[PDB]
This record gives C-alpha cells, sequence and structure tokens, in this order.
C-alpha cells in the first residue's frame, strides 16, 4: 500500500 | 500543541511515541526539488543525499523525557534551516529526512 516517498510525504510534509 | 497535534493526526503517534520528528512547511515540488541539488554524503555514509540551496521552513519535534505511551509529549522548535534528504526512485524523489543545517 504505502510506499517510501507516500511515507515521506505524510511524515514529513506540511505546506 | 502543534507537534502532539500533526504528530497524531498523521497516524505517527498512534500506536506508539516517535521520539524525533520533523516536518517542512515548503510545498511537496519545492521540497522534491531537492533531488537535483547539492550532493552530499549520508550521516550513515551513502551519497544518495541532497543539500537544499536554502534555508526552509520547519518545525522539529523531540520528546521531552517525561514523554511514555500512551502519554507521547513533544516540544515545539521552529526553524529555518538547509535540509538534508535521501532520495531515489524514478522520478528521482525524497524517501528520507537525512538532517537539517
Amino acid at each position: 500500500k504505502e510506499t517510501a516517498a507516500a511515507k515521506f510525504e505524510r511524515q514529513h510534509m506540511d505546506s | 500543541n502543534y507537534c502532539n497535534q500533526m504528530m497524531k493526526s498523521r497516524n505517527l503517534t498512534k500506536d506508539r511515541c516517535k521520539p524525533v520528528n520533523t516536518f517542512v512547511h515548503e510545498s511537496l515540488a519545492d521540497v522534491q526539488a531537492v533531488c537535483s541539488q547539492k550532493n552530499v554524503a549520508c550521516k550513515n555514509g551513502q551519497t544518495n543525499c541532497y543539500q537544499s540551496y536554502s534555508t526552509m521552513s520547519i518545525t522539529d519535534c523531540r520528546e521531552t523525557g517525561s514523554s511514555k505511551y500512551p502519554n507521547c509529549a513533544y516540544k515545539t522548535t521552529q526553524a529555518n534551516k538547509h535540509i538534508i534528504v535521501a532520495c531515489e526512485g524514478n522520478p528521482y524523489v525524497p524517501v528520507h529526512f537525512d538532517a537539517s543545517v
């Protein structure tokens, strides 16, 4: 389901 | 608290307390662009890491010494620093947060 890039986004992105 | 709120909502501390985690308040497009900027070695020795040319708004979330599941506690430190991310795939996109200088 969750890929590494997707995981990075969920964990570190807050535009 | 921004860190307690954000970590929770992002499913980060729903089943445990993550000791530390940084949040980047720049657009995703701008953070993805770092994968073609300054090539540097990750702290582990790997070299698929990239440092951003300019500083970025980020918030460091660190558990306090008192924090213990289910009651995680975080200290919120907002700052502006260069970010260092590890990149992989096609396209070359960030997959890990290495550090912030």
